[PDB]
């Protein structure tokens, strides 16, 4: 069904705007919540996120978003914005999400891209908590942490209890 | 060699190069085309973003290629 207007979540002013970006895109995939479920973190600006950052990240948590350069990707769900100098990412409520490409996700794609539809069983099992667990390492190192969880998750359902 | 630079607006720059080009050698050779500080360039090739570091010739980026310049975001 075609819908109008523009459906947007605004992270708070903590510093970690980035991050709760990519939290709410999750959060709102597996739970409809089109907000950030993070503790909220504070930051100076050299702990800031670049597009380099959220892009592996988006790649490693395998998120159907693209970093909006330019053009906007016709295939991407969500849309992350650099509004001003906060993050801000933009939901198409009214549209199956759909796996995209490298170039796709990065926003330097052409005209006639083309993305398969996202598997329901699609965004990886512990997704959302590997960004929890990595968010508040420095921002060039997040991508590198999820990674890490995602590949060798600590299978303990309370492990997090067991570390303390 | 040549390669050519595509930025967001569409816009295509054409480059001489060598393989042994550092990506930084890259950008400056951009900002001598375009007016681009390197300070806020991004090179993707394929998807894949491209490092200061490391040269052409580690990203296999040959006679021909196609580069994509976006613009460094941090926020
Ligand atoms: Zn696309």
């Amino acid at each position: 069904v075609p819908t109008c207007g523009i459906t947007t979540y605004s992270p708070p002013t903590d510093g970690s705007c980035g991050w709760h970006v990519l939290a709410a895109i999750m959060n709102r995939m597996i739970n409809g919540d089109f907000t950030s479920p993070l503790t909220q973190y504070n930051r100076p600006e050299d702990d800031w996120a670049s597009d380099y950052d959220l892009v592996q990240a988006i790649q490693c948590l395998q998120l159907p978003a693209t970093v909006v350069r330019n053009r906007a990707c016709p295939n991407a769900k969500y849309l992350i914005k650099l509004n001003g100098v906060h993050w801000e990412v933009e939901v198409r409520s009214g549209m199956a999400p759909r796996s995209l490409p490298r170039e796709c996700v990065v926003g330097v794609c052409s005209e006639g891209c083309v993305a398969p539809p996202y598997p329901a069983d699609g965004l990886p099992k512990r997704a959302l908590e590997a960004l929890a667990s990595a968010y508040r390492l420095p921002s060039d190192c997040v991508s590198s942490g999820i990674a890490d969880f995602l590949a060798n998750p600590p299978p303990q359902e309370f492990w997090t209890l067991d570390k303390m | 060699m040549q390669i050519f630079v595509k930025t967001l607006t569409g816009k295509t720059i054409t480059l001489e190069v060598e393989p042994s080009d550092t990506i930084e050698n890259v950008k400056a050779k951009i900002q001598d085309k375009e007016g681009i500080p390197p300070d806020q360039q991004r090179l993707i090739f394929a998807g894949k973003q491209l490092e200061d570091g490391r040269t052409l010739s580690d990203y296999n980026i040959q006679k021909e290629s196609t580069l994509h310049l976006v613009l460094r975001l941090r926020g």
